[PDB]
């Protein structure tokens, strides 16, 4: 099942909302 | 990275902001 | 303002989308 | 930045391809 | 504004949750 | 189409179900 | 199941975003 | 795996969808 | 509650509606 | 008012992730 | 309420908390 | 179908493509 990249969406989500005007990266694999 | 810390046990938006740029 | 904020969601969906294994930097500017 | 070049008309894919890392 | 674009987004989703296993055509025009 | 009928006023999800397969 | 049904949603707006104009058609089997 | 996470955001979406102007009450507990 | 409700099984649209105000 | 509506979809989001445990209570009217 | 307080403009965290249980 | 092919594992952009009209 395709969970970690569907797990990956709604954490883009979250950091959007709790980063604010600062902004986020992303970066997956790392 | 952020998939392994948050996508195994749920991370609160305070974890969360210590990925913010 | 709150059209922007609306739509700068949608714009991180489409980024995840597109970006894929390779990640991407959002900043509202 | 991405607000002001995609938010008043639609960006594509491939145009948003390049605020990937 | 790209909202028809976000709009659409938004209408793919309900359609999604409406129409279970049936499935759907999403044709915009 | 469903964007002209749909991205002003509400439409239901009674009202969308006419557009399932 | 739950999941399938999760997985959809993300499903049908991966395909609005990278269908554009041609629209799609979702058909759960 | 944080899917009962994951799985209620869908959750509230869908009863915003079905809840119209009534609005609703979420409670996990 | 609803998570145990609709989480381990999809519930229906009308059985969401149960959870509206 | 389909903004509203629109709207509303991302506010119910933003709240379950904010109100956690909490939980929340969307009325709109 | 929400919609007249934060559909108007941006919500803060905070501001969004006083519609938490 | 769509669910077989991309719930199991990740669909790339061009298998998703297959879905359009
Ligand atoms: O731990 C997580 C995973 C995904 C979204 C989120 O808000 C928290
Ligand atoms: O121009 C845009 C704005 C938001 C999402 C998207 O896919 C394109
Ligand atoms: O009229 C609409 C537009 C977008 C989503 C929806 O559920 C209804
Ligand atoms: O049982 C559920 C869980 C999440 C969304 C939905 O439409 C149904
Ligand atoms: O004012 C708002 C409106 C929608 C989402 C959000 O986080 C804030
Ligand atoms: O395989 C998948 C499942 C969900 C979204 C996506 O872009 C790909
Ligand atoms: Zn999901
Ligand atoms: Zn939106």
């Amino acid at each position: 099942f395709v969970n970690q990249h569907l797990c990956g969406s709604h954490l883009v989500e979250a950091l959007y909302l709790v980063c604010g005007e600062r902004g986020f990266f992303y970066t997956p694999k790392t | 990275g952020i998939v392994e810390q948050c996508c195994t046990s749920i991370c609160s938006l305070y974890q969360l902001e210590n990925y913010c740029n």
